[PDB]
């Protein structure tokens, strides 16, 4: 196995496509500020 | 193989830390008094012939694989009177310095860690009668094996424990073909609060509370040749964790582990005598025993042979031991070797123990 | 001359000038966790190995036959 | 529990076969160059 | 910990509270050390997750959703402008992209080493998040939230420097602005 749960190894993701490259569910295809409009708050961490 | 082993914290405390006792099948509770008589029976420090002594012992681990992985012990005793003695010891298990080299640059400043476990104890032994002595020991245990990472808390876990020991040594009694001497001893060890490795009361491990009882007899020939035969019995004072079940499927196991882990160490001592569905015959199965023989020539040469037998269901650490001792003027040198007779590999296989003790001061007559 | 580094569950072996022939990685119990008879490099990366058990012993057999032992912490 | 009470818990194991994707985005046909891994959460109405 | 109803970093949606929180996303990505899955014979993604609908702090049963996983080549352009942000190249004396590229300041120089110097003033000028703005010029770009203290929503807060429960103390732990304070004794301790 290759461990993938190191919190510091993860960073904020780019906006994803959901079905294909022509899908715009989260505005991944837009070239304006709308590209980030569907990004909600997400926190990733390992409790100290 | 090993079924339902007894889980205790800091198991390094049970390892024989001196070559003399290791050569006698990891037993010292009823042998002759020596400088290493702190792990086994502090009560016989009051029977020491020399006024004071200092010893250094080396027990390496994984010798073929790496160096500097060893269990080291330094003991000092000093009997001020002919009836009382003060002793202190320092057992230390460490892997040596380990370099935490993250990048590949040769000159990058590297953090070095030395994961280790040590126990510092001091004992006072008082000779009540001319043939009987008792001792009380206080031990501080510190475990620092964890290495700090971004997630791992490497804070050292510590605990305290007390030992109560007694030693009996009869006078030289004459027989038909020889004039022997009888020895006996007991040592209740590691009596203290649970050690919390993760600094949480909900997850605490029993200290390796242990009861050693033993008897020894010395065959004396020609006032210069001595043969000593000793037997030791050992039982952990920690309750056995449940196995199959004793109230769904995993719910019963979880409840049993809940009940087992919610036991105080004082209560665990008494739950050790039992906590099983079997009778006396099946609870004697948890008793570790060890037999040893020691031949002494001019009190300056010793040949040591011993057999150690744990239950195959608990640990299954059984082996034969050979030891030799040499005393030049005040320097005694002890070496021991282990021949394993068990299915499970013994980490001390193919390992030569070394002990070196310095005796100095006045001489006390033996009774 | 010989360096062992661990960055993220990966072990990097750097033996300058000399060529490593074999690497064996041991947990501290005598247990072999990884062995590679076919390294043949002055730098080797154990990327197909991951244990997480902290202290490891790396033993490297050089082409000359010399054996280099390094103790590491598997971060 | 640290507060002295008790609670239930349910650990769920997932095994997602890499060779059987639900969808393909862009022009990728093999698994010989997998350079990034992204996970994102969606569809939830409240804090999760 | 996912807050679908709370604005993510660099989100300038004028009507975010009026939108359905189920239509939002929150995601993280990561680089892989071994990229040849075929040679390595990578077979599946395995994980153990606590059921979030069972225990004490259980989620309401109506709070259903999906977790997606992506493997392959994924855009590293988090703030998509065609340009690579790197905050160790920012600063008042540094050259910026001559027209500001739609998310804030981007250094015009070629990056060499991904590292800060240890000067506190340079750190304060540089550790301003992925948008390249020190929270005082963010309102110019993120106009719909210019009245807030952190218009871009990227400010970092140390978990011991915040208040509330464990989850609340980590809510801003992933902020890219102010997460690299020079002093480890800083009240807002870095985390990187």
């Amino acid at each position: 196995t290759i461990d993938m749960r190191s919190a510091y190894a993860w960073s904020l993701a780019s906006t994803p496509f959901i079905t294909s490259i022509n899908d715009n569910t989260f505005n991944a295809n837009s070239n304006t500020l709308e590209y980030g409009f569907k990004r909600a708050k997400l926190s990733w961490y390992t409790i100290d | 193989d090993i079924e339902r082993p007894i889980t205790t914290g800091v198991p390094f405390l049970l390892v024989a830390a001196d070559a003399r006792a290791a050569g006698l099948g990891d037993q010292g509770v009823a042998t002759s008094s020596d400088v290493f008589s702190q792990q086994w029976n502090p009560a016989k420090y009051a029977f020491a012939e020399d006024a004071q002594g200092l010893s250094i012992s080396y027990t390496p681990y994984l010798t073929d694989l790496a160096n500097d992985i060893s269990l080291g012990q330094v003991t000092y005793y000093n009997k001020i009177n002919d009836r009382s003695a003060f002793a202190g010891s320092f057992r230390y298990f460490g892997f040596g310095g380990i370099e935490l080299r993250q990048t590949g640059d040769p000159n990058e400043p590297t953090r070095e860690v030395n994961p280790n476990e040590f126990a510092l104890d001091g004992s006072y032994s008082l000779k009540l009668s001319e043939t009987f002595s008792m001792a009380v020991a206080a031990r501080y245990i510190r475990s620092n094996l964890k290495v700090a990472t971004e997630e791992i808390d490497a804070s050292a876990a510590g605990s305290f424990a007390v030992d109560v020991a007694g030693f009996y040594q009869s006078e030289e009694i004459a027989y038909s073909d020889f004039n022997g001497r009888w020895r006996a001893g007991f040592n209740i060890q590691n009596l203290g609060p649970k050690i919390s490795y993760d600094h949480d009361d909900l997850s605490a491990n029993f200290l390796p509370a242990n009861l050693r009882v033993g008897g020894g007899f010395d065959f004396i020939f020609d006032d210069y040749n001595k043969l000593g035969v000793s037997l030791e019995l050992t039982k952990l004072l920690v309750p056995t964790p449940p196995g199959p079940g004793t109230p769904s499927q995993s719910q019963a196991d979880e409840a049993n582990y809940k009940k087992y882990k919610d036991i105080g160490w004082v209560s665990g001592i008494f739950k050790s005598f039992g906590d099983a569905p079997g009778g006396f015959s099946e609870e004697l199965k948890e008793i570790t025993y060890s037999a040893a023989a020691e031949y002494m020539y001019q009190d300056a040469f010793a040949m040591r042979l011993g057999y150690y037998h744990e239950s195959p269901m608990k640990g299954a650490k059984q082996f034969f031991s050979l030891g030799a001792g040499f005393k030049y003027s005040m320097i005694k040198v002890d070496v021991s070797y282990l021949f394993s007779a068990s299915k499970v590999k013994n980490p001390l296989e193919n390992t030569l123990r070394f002990s070196l003790t310095f005796n100095f001061g006045d001489k006390y007559e033996t009774y | 001359s010989f360096y062992v580094s661990v960055k993220d569950k990966t072990i990097k072996l750097n033996s300058t000038e000399d060529v490593m022939r074999e690497v064996s990685i041991f947990d501290i119990s005598g247990k072999l966790l990884y062995n590679n008879k076919k390294v043949e490099n002055t730098e080797f990366q154990v990327s197909n190995f991951q244990s997480g058990n902290q202290v490891l012993i790396v033993k490297v057999t050089l082409d000359n036959g010399n054996i280099i032992t390094k103790k590491i912490v598997f971060n | 529990l640290p507060n002295g009470g008790t609670t239930n818990a349910r650990w769920i194991q997932f095994k997602i076969p890499v060779s059987q994707p639900q969808n393909t985005i862009g022009n990728i046909t093999d698994f010989r160059s997998i350079r990034f891994m992204r996970m994102f959460m969606t569809g939830f109405n409240s804090q999760m | 910990t996912y807050y679908p109803g709370e604005r993510g970093p660099y989100n300038n949606n004028p009507s975010f509270g009026a939108s359905n929180p189920s239509a939002n996303f929150g995601g993280i990505m990561r680089a892989l050390n071994s990229t040849n899955f075929e040679q390595g014979n990578v077979e599946y993604i395995q994980f153990w997750v606590l059921d979030p609908y069972v225990g004490n702090g259980e989620s309401p049963a109506t709070n259903a959703g999906k977790i997606y996983f992506n493997l392959g080549e994924i855009s590293e352009d988090v703030l998509k402008d065609g340009r690579k942000q790197y905050e160790n190249g920012l600063g008042p004396d540094q050259v910026m992209v001559n027209p500001q590229p739609l998310w804030g300041d981007v250094p015009a120089s070629q990056s060499l080493i991904y590292a800060f110097d240890t000067n506190p003033d340079n750190r304060k000028n540089q550790d301003v998040g992925l948008d390249g703005l020190p929270s005082s010029r963010e309102g110019s770009i993120y106009t719909n939230y210019a009245g807030e203290a952190d218009p871009a929503g990227d400010d970092y807060t140390y978990y011991l420097n915040a208040d509330g429960g464990v989850l609340e103390r980590y809510k801003n732990y992933n902020g890219t602005e102010g997460n690299s304070a020079v002093s480890i004794n800083d009240p807002n301790r870095g985390s990187t």
